Parts: C-alpha cells; structure tokens; sequence
C-alpha cells in the first residue's frame, strides 16, 4: 500500500480527465461508476472525492442544473471535513455545495452545514475571493427571513483586506449598504452602540446624504415622513452607489416590504420619544402627530404594549394615554432619601473650593 | 394503543397517555407504517392538549418523524400555529381546511369543546390585556362575537 | 449507534444465536470488530469483521459428548 493503489488510481483518474473532455457521457458514466468502488475503502481519502465532484458537475451540466445531483454531494462533506490534510481546498469543497442547497431552496440544511467553518476564519490570507464568496452567501440566506442585524455584521466584515476599500467605485456602496441596513433594525442596546460605532468615521464624510440620515436617526424628535421621503426619496437612483439602493427599490416585493419596514421604524421612533418626554396625552394629539387615523394608532401600539416594549395604559373612555405612571407608596421616600444624600455631598464639596480659592487671595 | 385510549377516555391524565402512545409507536417502529401514522397523529394531538405547541413543532422536526412523512402532520402543525398565536379565527380556519380528518376521529369530537374553551380564554386575555377600562362593544367587535355571552364569560373568569 | 458500521450488516443473525453471554461481552464484541477494521486501514466496518470478532470472543469448543444422547 506504499502508493500501490494511489499511483494506479491517480493515473486512471488523469486518464479519465483526458477522455472526459472528448468522450461521451455513456462511457464516462460507466468509467466513473467503476472507479468509484474503491472509494469506500478509505486509506486513500483524497482522490476519491474529486471524482465525485467532477461527477456532480457533469450530471448538473447535462441537465444544466438539477436538485437530486445536489443531493448526491451532501453526504460526504463532513466525512471529509477531516479526510484531507489541507485547509483551503476542503473549505472550498464544503462551501461549494452551499450554493447547490440554495438552488434546491433548503435554508435549514444550509444554515446547519454553514456552522462548520464559522470558526475556521482567516481562510482568506491568500485568497480574498474565497472569503468574499463565503460572505456573499449569508446575505442571500438572511435576506429570506427578517433578520436585519446580522447582514450589517457581514457588510462590516467586508471591511477586510484593503483590496476592498482601494476600489472606491464599489467601496462606496460597500460602506453605504451597512449604514442603510443598520437603520432597519429595531431599537436595542446592540443597535444603540452600533449606530454610534458606525458613525464617527473620517471617510464617512465623503457622502453627505447618508451621513444626514444617520444624524437624523441619532437625535430626538423626528419627522412626519412626508418631508423625509420628499428630501431623500430621489437620491436612491443617482450617483455610483445606488445598487443596494436599487435592491431597496427595484424588486417589487422587496421594495414594498422595505418601505413598510422603514415606515414602521419612524412611527416607532416617534412613539418612544414622546413617551420619553410627555406624561399624559390625549387621543387626538397622538393621531395628529402621527398623521394617521386613531384606529391605526391604537392597533399599532397594541402589539407594542403586548410585546413588553412600551409601558402605557390607554383608557378609552376619555382617551387619556398615561405613560410612565406606575406609582408606589414605598418608592416616594426612597427618592426623598436620595435627594438628601446628594445635598449633603454637595454642601461638603463647596467648602473645599471655598478654602482653596481663599488661599490665593488672603494669605497675606 | 388501547391502554392510552382508555387512559385518555375519562380525561384523567395526558403525560402518561402520551408516554404510552410513544412507546406504542416504538411498537409500530420500522415494522408497520399504517399504524405508525395514526400513532404520530395521536402523539401530536396529545402534546397539543398539554399546552405545548412548540414541543410539537420541535418533535415532528425530528429525523424519525422526517422519515414518516404525511399530510395529517400539516393539519396538526397548523393547529399548533393557531394555538401559539392565540386566535379563534385561526383555529376555525384550520378546522374548515382539514375537516376531513379532524372531525372524523370519534375521539377528537369529545375533546374539541374543551380545547376550544381554553383557546377562547387565552385569546380573550390577550385582546383585553393591553389597557384598562373600556366599553364592551369594542371588545365584542374585536373578538368577533355577540355581546351577552362575552360578559358572561368575563363574569365567570373574574369569579 | 457510535460506529459507522457500514450499511448492510445484519444483527438479527447474532441475537438469535444461543450462548448466554454476559452483558460485558457485547461491548467487547463491538470493540474488537472495530479494531479489526482499523488494522487494515479501512475506516468502515463490514460483516466479516463481526464474524471474526464473534468467534474470537466466545470460544466454546463443543462440550457436547454425543453418545450419551
């Protein structure tokens, strides 16, 4: 077994490579089937799966795409996730069938097998294109469900090797899609610091419109939507970074759904801010500030309050919403004691200032 | 199977009946599909009755269930969807969709009423929870039902 | 359940035999067949492995002196 089969089978496989480019499918299928019987033996490990990959390609191309032939490759990946004594080629191996699974439309199996090389990062140290291929797939995967934060993690991971940002012509949308997708996410601490981190960047200045969007979504009171769409709905087709913008506009279902999501985001921002400031508020003032019917306001805040997101207790009979009115008979003098402590400390601190300042004038 | 059926007949327990049904499925395991399918349907409905719909969704997700394919599992899964969404319209819709089997088993008709009442109470608590004092007409419209029965249910609940 | 154990191996051929082995011999049977497969550098266990392993573990000659019967 000192190459006594490796040399034989390798020679036969290179023969197969020479014939297959000229031979017809009828004989080449028989040749591959015959050569596959020594795959099960192990001991060779490599050189058995390459025949399998070539077979898969052949049986896809003869039909120019098939799903069963995709199923012909699912089994052995984890089998030879450890067969080959090499890092890169197995990574390529076990990510290539991912696109086959996508063509078959099997998200669950795809994401199950995707867990394999998450920790085997830094696979790009000599081939950035492979890392780019890896990241180009999850953007497609999560684009199906509603997760709108992991895709930002991916795009912020396209902040890699400066073979990415030394090509501004696409680098523009590379750093534009991240700031557009961060906004879609619902408010949370992770988003709260993600908007902060993505902001405060020097070269981010190079685009004023998206800088303005981030600035608007970081501050307090927001807009009535109408004015914002009139002031930003047209920049989504001019320039050299509108391809993700096209993705937000082009596809009818995708564009419609994402309009709906931005709408919900802004009205939710209005709700949080006014609850932060106001205490008690009428029906009609709410309906007037949200530019929508009273019934829609109620229906919209209903799933908010049942989600344990906003602490509100609407009383329909007189229509007085009552944010932030829990009340307690033991908290009161907790607050009282706190104020007392602060006052004592402050009176303490004033005297040190008094003394050191009188020192520089009346020593003599 | 017969022991589980008798056990659930007089409505004393569900954990033990589910246990019996699972081990009976292991009895029909890999040797008789025609009875395995009805075993799975009994398993799923019993697990629903314990107010554990996510348990059903995870359980039918298992590879053994993946092997035992079928179409009744769609009915049970949609019923679980309705239960974890807390909707009476959803459950009524699922009943209309798969009336061919749901109102076909003699045993199901007995427990349908109780599961309906439990779902009704859960849906009502969700609809009326988000706020305080309210006119009864709005909640009556929201639940899509007449008046008198609604406040009678409210009285029985508060009592 | 832990071994790849091929696909075509049959177990009913071994449970039906009579030999009243203990419970700590089943483990040694499976372990020995696995090692037998490892020896020849094949990483999937086949039926011949089980056969030779079973014969290796049991070792009962005849003890069935016949003319008494």
């Amino acid at each position: 077994r000192r190459s006594q089969l490796k040399q034989a089978v390798a020679k036969m496989v290179q023969q197969c490579c020479t014939y297959v480019e000229e031979i017809t499918d009828l004989p080449i299928k028989l040749r591959l089937i015959d050569t596959l019987r020594m795959v099960t033996e192990g001991k060779i490990y490599v050189e058995i799966e390459r025949a399998r990959l070539t077979k898969t390609l052949a049986t896809i191309k003869e039909q120019n795409g098939d799903v069963k032939e995709a199923a012909s490759i699912l089994q052995e990946l984890q089998v030879e996730t450890y067969g080959s004594m090499e890092k890169k080629e197995r990574v390529e191996f076990i990510l290539e069938q991912m696109r086959l699974c996508l063509a078959v439309k099997d998200y669950i199996r795809t994401q199950i097998i995707s867990k394999k090389i998450n920790t085997k990062f830094f696979q790009e140290e000599n081939t950035e294109k492979l890392k780019l291929k890896y990241y180009n797939l999850m953007i497609q995967l999560d684009q199906h469900e509603g997760s709108y934060l992991s895709i930002c993690k991916h795009y912020r991971a396209i902040y890699d090797t400066p073979c990415i940002q030394a090509e501004s012509e696409k680098w523009q949308q590379a750093l534009k899609s991240v700031v557009l997708y961060v906004i879609l996410a619902p408010f949370d601490n992770e988003q709260s610091d993600l908007v902060h981190r993505i902001s405060g960047d020097k070269k981010l200045e190079e685009i004023p419109k998206y800088k303005d969007l981030l600035k608007l979504f970081t501050t307090m009171e927001l807009m009535r939507w109408s004015t914002l769409v009139e002031d930003y709905g047209m920049e989504l087709r001019k320039g050299s970074l509108e391809s993700p913008a096209t993705d937000v506009f082009g596809s009818t279902e995708e564009g419609e759904k994402r309009w709906k999501d931005l709408k919900n985001r802004v009205v939710e921002h209005n709700i949080r801010i006014m609850a932060k400031y106001y205490t008690r508020i009428t029906m009609k003032r709410m309906a007037q500030l949200l530019d929508l019917s009273v019934d829609e306001s109620e229906a919209f805040l209903s799933n908010l309050v049942v989600n344990k997101t906003i602490f509100a207790k609407v009383d329909r009979l007189a229509g007085i919403i009552n944010f932030q009115r829990p009340k307690d008979p033991n908290n009161l003098l907790n607050d009282w004691s706190q104020k007392l402590n602060s006052l004592m400390s402050l009176v303490n601190k004033t005297t040190h200032l008094i003394a050191k300042e009188e020192m520089i004038h009346n020593l003599q | 199977m017969q022991s589980g059926i008798i056990h659930a007949a007089e409505e004393k327990d569900w954990k033990t009946a589910y246990s019996y049904f699972y081990e009976a499925f292991e009895g029909y395991d890999s040797i008789d599909s025609p009875k395995a399918i009805t075993s799975l349907k009994y398993m799923l409905l019993c697990k629903i009755m314990l107010n554990t719909p996510e348990d059903v969704q995870a359980l039918v997700s298992g590879k053994l269930a993946l092997r035992y394919a079928g179409r009744q599992t769609e009915a049970l899964k949609c019923v679980a969807q309705a239960s974890k969404n807390r909707s009476l319209a959803d459950f009524e819709k699922a009943l209309t969709d798969y009336r061919a089997e749901l109102r076909d088993d003699p045993i199901i008709s007995t427990h349908l009423a109780k599961l309906y009442d439990n779902l009704l109470e859960q849906n009502l608590i969700r609809v009326i929870e988000p706020f305080s004092r309210v006119q009864i007409e709005h909640i009556s419209s929201l639940i899509k039902l007449s008046k008198a029965d609604v406040e009678r249910k409210l009285s029985q609940m508060i009592l | 359940s832990k071994m790849n154990l091929s696909e075509e191996v049959d177990l009913e051929d071994y449970v039906a035999r009579p030999d009243k082995i203990s419970g700590a011999d089943i483990n040694s049977i499976c372990q020995e067949s696995g090692m037998l497969a490892v020896r020849e550098n094949r990483y999937i266990v086949l039926a011949k492995d089980f056969e030779k392993a079973y014969k290796t573990v049991i070792k009962k000659d005849e003890q069935e002196h016949e003319f008494y019967k």
